């Protein structure tokens, strides 16, 4: 049984998701004095979270109905706070730095968890791990160079919260056998609840509605962005169903390279060659960790 | 489902010796690098007592003598300074598949021969075949609406355990697939009880039924047990005991 459909699906869902995200965040709005840049990162994350929650509910209703979720409710909130914070920090970063920087920062996930395990928890790591971070750091340092700006601090906070979310998810999976769909649904529900509370409290839901009134065309794009975000995870899960995790690791590893490649060159940025080499070197750093698993 | 095999059926030990009990599962019980294994110690005519969950995670209050080991499909339990108290039966349980299964049990013998929950089982002792039956487990000192699983388990003659079913405090209930069409578990929170109903009990159902309180961590751990009620299904009457 050939399985190109899942690989395709992922590469056609998350790729377009990135395209819509770039359009929504960095998209030029207005002319002259009408340059009202998209500063409403909370509302889009809220929409994405609710769409993900509904899709996960559908998947649960259609798959593994017999499974019983043993995870405690308060566990989901603890991971969800960092999950939501990581999204808010990452999406907000687009307000100050170009898309390639954000995606590369997202590819920098190993450093937080690796740093924690090696220096905070005092756990030795193999040689390959101790060199993956070095290669990635060299690549990003070359890429970055031509107090600090908000974009870099936002990216750092996003990485820290992503590491915290990863460790919390690891703990809950280990000690509660939480399913993929159940965790997705629950963390999305908690995130959307907290985001609704905050957004209505801060009031920019009204201001976001005003912005939509000024530019009505945004709503058709934000909905599609959320739908693609949900479908990406839905098809990622489908890969496990069709075939075991051996394919899941491969698809994740190849996506972590294809997404950055497309966002770098296929996005048609005005990148100078002096900068592209840095992307090349971080590529030579990226994936090398997956070489040793 | 997963079958657990305990190779040493009976172990003859002398006090002070180090004893190891092996338990092999049919399928890999590893889930995300965590073993979903538990161990229980049963004294004669007593409910099992929970000892270990996963790999070497000794339950609080258990002596330091016991230690679990092994991963994948093969597991072992080691008692290095064996003492008089440890002479009992030992059961290995897996919590990787929705039917939780216990091993046949390994029996040790010696040569030369309010801060808790009170569970109380009740039900008819002797029953004719084909009759519907209902056992009631009443809980005192705790509210079944608080966070704890409440399970019905049974033990046939020969000391073979079989997890019948359970109900969670949310009202979510899980059944043994082999019995999903013969039993039903319900609860009454007003009186703090839960009932197990069996339809058309046959001679094979003769056994000792326990109601237990369990908490999920590295699997399912039946930490608290009731005294257990004996049920005998027969076409003829019995008296005097
Ligand atoms: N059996 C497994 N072995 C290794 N990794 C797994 C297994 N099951 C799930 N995962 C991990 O869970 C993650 C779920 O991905 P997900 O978070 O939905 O993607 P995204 O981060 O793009 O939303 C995958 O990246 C995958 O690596």
């Amino acid at each position: 049984l050939r399985l190109p459909l899942c690989f395709l699906g992922v590469f056609v869902c998350y790729f377009y998701y990135g395209i819509l995200q770039a359009k929504i965040t960095r998209g030029k709005y207005g002319e002259g004095a009408k340059q009202e840049t998209f500063t409403f990162a909370l509302t889009l994350v809220f929409i994405q979270c609710v769409i993900n929650a509904v899709f996960a509910k559908i998947l649960i209703q259609f798959f593994d109905t017999a499974r019983v979720d043993h995870t405690r409710s308060w566990l989901y909130a603890a991971c969800s706070i960092s999950y939501l914070g990581a999204m808010v920090s990452s999406n907000s970063a687009l307000q100050f730095v170009n898309y390639p920087t954000q995606v590369l920062g997202k590819s920098c996930k190993p450093i937080p968890v690796m740093l924690l395990g090696v220096t905070l928890l005092k756990k030795k790591y193999p040689l390959a791990k101790y060199l993956c971070v070095l290669l990635i750091v060299a690549g990003v340092a070359l890429f970055m160079y031509k107090t600090v700006g908000y974009g870099e601090l936002l990216l750092l906070l996003s990485l820290t919260l992503d590491g915290l979310t990863g460790v919390s998810q690891d703990h809950m999976r280990a000690h509660y056998q939480t399913g993929s769909n159940h965790m997705m649904l629950n963390i999305n529900l908690w995130s959307t609840l907290l985001l609704g509370m905050g957004i209505l409290f801060t009031g920019e839901l009204w201001e976001f509605l005003s912005f939509a009134e000024r530019y009505p065309a945004i709503i058709y794009n934000i909905l599609l962005f959320g739908l693609t975000s949900a479908l990406g995870q839905s098809f990622i899960f489908m890969t496990v169903v069709y075939f075991g995790p051996l394919t899941c690791s491969i698809i994740t590893t190849t996506r972590k390279f294809f997404t950055i490649l497309a966002s770098v060159i296929l996005f048609a940025n005005p990148i100078s060659p002096m900068q592209w080499v840095g992307t090349v070197l971080v590529f030579l750093g990226l994936g090398l960790d997956a070489k040793f698993g | 489902d997963i079958v657990m095999t305990q190779s040493p059926a009976s172990l003859t030990v002398s006090l002070g010796q180090s004893v190891t009990i092996s338990c092999r599962a049919s399928e890999n019980v590893e889930y995300y690098g965590t073993s979903l294994m538990q161990w229980y110690q049963q004294k004669p005519g007593q409910p099992p007592k929970f000892l270990i969950y996963g790999a070497s995670n000794i339950e609080s209050g258990v002596p330091a003598r016991f230690s679990g080991s092994g991963s994948g499909t093969d597991f072992s339990l080691n008692i290095h300074p064996v003492e008089e108290d440890d002479i009992a039966m030992y059961f290995c349980q897996q919590s990787r598949k929705v039917p939780y299964t216990f091993g046949s049990g390994t029996k040790l013998e010696i040569k030369g021969s309010s801060g808790e929950v009170q569970l109380q089982e009740s039900g008819p002792g002797l029953v004719k075949p084909s009759q519907s039956l209902s056992l009631t487990c009443s809980v005192t000192g705790y509210s079944i609406t608080s966070d704890y699983y409440w399970n019905w388990i049974r033990q046939f003659p020969g000391n073979k355990l079989e997890w019948m079913a359970y109900i969670r405090y949310d009202g979510t209930s899980d059944y043994n697939p082999s019995l999903k069409n013969r039993i039903s578990i319900t609860r009454d929170t007003s009186k703090n009880q839960f009932f197990l109903k069996l339809n058309s009990v046959a001679t094979e159902d003769t056994a000792t039924y326990y109601c237990a309180r369990a908490y999920y961590y590295d699997g399912i751990n039946f930490d608290y047990w009731g005294q257990g009620t004996t049920l005998t299904v027969s076409s003829e009457n019995l008296y005097f005991q």
